RNA sequence: AGCGUGUGCCUACCCUACGCCGGCAGGCGCGGGUAACCCGUUGAACCCCAUUCGUGAUGGGGAUCGGGGAUUGCAAUUAUUC
RNA sequence: AGGAGUGGAGCCUGCGGCUUAAUUUGACUCAACACGGGAAACCUCACCCGGCCCGGACACGGACAGGAUUGACAGAUUGAU
């Protein structure tokens, strides 16, 4: 549930994945994101409002979880980020061949 | 009226009492282990839950 | 020629008795039709039908009542009363006799045609 | 002779309701009476017996190929 | 779409107490489980919610069976004007 | 005071490493310890047809869920148990404690 | 679009003109008179002016009938 | 015998040993299991042993049909099932 | 080279065809026919008979607090109270 929701929500700022860690009285969720500036919004607004969504929909005591996000390392290796970038570049007006060549050269230059 | 017709026919059993939690359909639902998910959606999202192919 | 007896008893003595002995008088499957509890879930229409049948008619064949149901049990308290049964499409007129006691209602329906 | 009633063939008949074991010609006569009663009732079982089809609720699309021609 | 006066103000108070709002996609479920202190029809409140969407005051999200609603600056202006309160009131999502 | 803690996880190496770490810590604390009891694994099999439609050769899928349940017995006071639970927490292990 | 079998109409509420004038009878002084009934129910007080029937009167929200 | 499964989210519906009523399904006051703890040593069937049956559509086949008694759900007719 | 067999007998099931107010449909040699996880008494349901509150947001021009609304008890077709 959480993975699908985060993939659909944080697609606008380069979503990669999530790693839910469970700890009594304090649940620490970490989000695999590529663009940390767009995921925080305006000084932590996004974290608080998505947390409120979490308690309101899932149902959980308030003030116990804390949504987290950090810049992912070696983003060229994660295929999900490249697929999302290709979706962005093919969305508006880019040619299929040129865009595919660009993503291919970036992937093979990433170290794969 | 229709407000009385909402909770009129018993939605206790049969097949309309339950539905898939992904697409709100009522075919191929897996009630095993309380999945309540149809076969296609379970096949689609099986690896994320943890069920993976070893045999 | 030979006066019928319902399964041991005759019409008047059968009528002058309640369900608490009627149930043992007839068979088992229709006993559960009233043994689980009072019938009020979808039997408001059935009770309305009973009231309509017990309404005093003129000295002739009584009036006809149209219903969308085919799930009534034939009790003696409505024999000799005309009812319109919604046999899928039309409220077909039916004819009953005092030998109908203890049976179902919607068994007088022809599926398509004799062929 | 202390024989329980459930062991008998037909019990609590529609005619008299008494419990009696019936013999060959008696069974044939009672079957005729029951089928005539169903015919007079014009019940579903009686009419399906009249055309001579399966009355318990079976299928005919693939069953009953040795009857009418 | 006839809406009693008390239900609308109750839903406005429930929405403004935080920055977001949720509801399940099931019209055959009158009582709202989170708002257990009132017999609000969930179908009416979600339909008024999406009508407020159609007038364009909030963002809409929906994944499998639960909708997600998020406030906006113009949306919070509309809410504060309907509630007849000064703009000094802030939701729980804007505080540190 | 016969404390019995139950550990359930899907991965086997992580569970074995966590149990070994707990045993080493208890031994360094110089406390009586029991043997790590390994309950029989429970397999969850959900076999479904692979065809979204109903056309083609009848193929099938085989899904498995190998779960494990390792547990140890201790005769320690609960304060050290709470101190241990306050450290070395990972998502793989869902600790369940039974007091006896 | 149109159908084959004709359909009836939907019920409409006629314009209620001078409702208050129909509730209280005007006298030649400050005194007032009433020609309707008052609801003795616990949920609703005497503010619910029942309809002016001729056989038996009907309440507003109670769905109850008081006979003569 | 060996794989399984088991008290629920809108969801009540689980496996049930134990002692009775009755040929029989079936009916209540009685307990555990959220499971290597309880059903459960899962006393399975096919096997094995001693009569009955004796080439006879016959002690195989149970196709068709009537009546009676039962749990299920608001509801069993074209019998849900036994 | 062999074993079990099917096809012949009875019974359950899908398809085609005839019938039916309706008997919904997808797939037609391997690679369609106990296949859609579909063993359909009500929901299933997507077909016929019938009548229901509408589950027509919102923008514009009219209709309105001097009432635009909205829920109905005796009784009649109706299916219900
Ligand atoms: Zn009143």
């Amino acid at each position: 549930e959480l993975n699908e929701f985060l993939t659909r929500e944080l697609a606008e700022d380069g979503y990669s994945g999530v790693e839910v860690r469970v700890t009594p009285t304090r649940t620490e969720i970490i989000i695999l994101a590529t663009r940390t500036q767009n995921v925080l919004g305006e000084k932590g607004r996004r974290i608080r409002e998505l947390t409120a969504v979490v308690q309101k929909r899932f149902g959980f005591p308030e003030g116990s979880v804390e949504l987290y996000a950090e810049k992912v390392a070696t983003r060229g290796l994660c295929a999900i980020a490249q697929a999302e970038s290709l979706r962005y570049k093919l969305l508006g007006g880019l040619a299929v061949r040129r865009a595919c060549y660009g993503v291919l050269r970036f992937i093979m230059e990433s170290g794969a | 009226g229709h407000q009385q017709l909402y909770w009129s026919h018993p939605r206790k059993f049969g097949q309309g009492s339950r539905s898939c939690r992904v697409c709100s359909n009522r075919h191929g639902l897996i009630r095993k282990y309380g999945l309540n998910m149809c076969r296609q959606c379970f096949r689609q999202y099986a690896k994320d839950i943890g069920f993976i192919k070893l045999d | 020629f030979r006066k019928f007896t319902y399964r041991g008893v005759d019409l008047d003595q059968l009528l002058d008795m309640s369900y608490e002995q009627l149930m043992q008088l007839y068979s088992a499957r229709q006993r559960r039709r009233l043994s689980r509890g009072l019938r009020r879930k979808q039997h408001s229409l059935l009770k309305r039908l009973r009231k309509a049948k017990k309404e005093a008619p003129p000295m002739e064949k009584p009036e006809v009542v149209k219903t969308h149901l085919r799930d009534m049990i034939i009790l003696p308290e409505m024999v000799g009363s005309m009812v319109g049964v919604y046999n899928g499409k039309t409220f077909n007129q039916v004819e009953i006799k005092p030998e109908m006691i203890g049976h179902y209602l919607g068994e007088f329906s022809i599926t398509y045609k004799p062929v | 002779y202390k024989i329980p009633d459930w062991f008998l063939n037909r019990q609590k008949d529609v005619k008299d309701g008494k419990y009696s074991q019936v013999l060959a010609n008696g069974l044939d006569n009672k079957l005729r009476e029951d089928l005539e009663r169903l015919k007079k009732i014009r019940a579903h079982r009686g009419l399906r017996h009249f055309w001579g089809l399966r009355v318990r609720g079976q299928h005919t699309k693939t069953t009953g190929r040795r009857g009418r021609t | 779409m006839l809406m009693p006066k008390k239900n609308r103000i109750a839903i406005y108070e429930l929405l403004f107490k935080e920055g977001v709002m949720v509801a399940k996609k099931d019209v055959h479920m009158p009582k709202h489980p989170e708002l257990a202190d009132k017999n609000v029809p969930n179908l009416h409140v979600m339909k008024a919610m999406q009508s407020l969407k159609s007038r364009g005051y909030v963002k809409e999200q929906f994944a499998w069976r639960h909708f997600y609603w998020y406030l906006t600056n113009e949306g919070i202006q509309y809410l504060r004007d309907y509630l007849h309160l000064p703009p000094e009131i802030v939701p729980a999502t804007l505080r540190r | 005071h016969r404390i019995r803690i139950t550990l359930t996880s899907r991965n086997v190496k992580s569970l074995e490493k966590v149990c070994a770490d707990l045993i080493r810590g208890a031994k360094e604390k110089n406390l009586k310890v029991k043997g790590p009891v390994r309950m029989p694994t429970k397999t969850l099999r959900i076999t479904t047809r692979k065809t979204p439609c109903g056309e083609g050769s009848k193929t099938w899928d085989r899904f498995q869920m190998r779960i494990h349940k390792r547990l140890i017995d201790l005769h320690s006071p609960s304060e050290i148990v709470k101190q241990i639970t306050s450290i070395s927490i990972e998502p793989g292990v869902e600790v369940e404690v039974t007091i006896a | 679009k149109s159908y084959t079998t004709p359909k009836k109409n939907k019920h409409k509420r006629k314009k209620v003109k001078l409702a208050v004038l129909k509730y209280y009878k005007v006298d030649e002084n400050g005194k007032i008179s009433r020609l309707r009934r008052e609801c003795p129910s616990d949920e609703c007080g005497a503010g619910v002016f029942m309809a002016s029937h001729f056989d038996r009167h009907y309440c507003g929200k109670c769905c109850l009938t008081y006979c003569f």
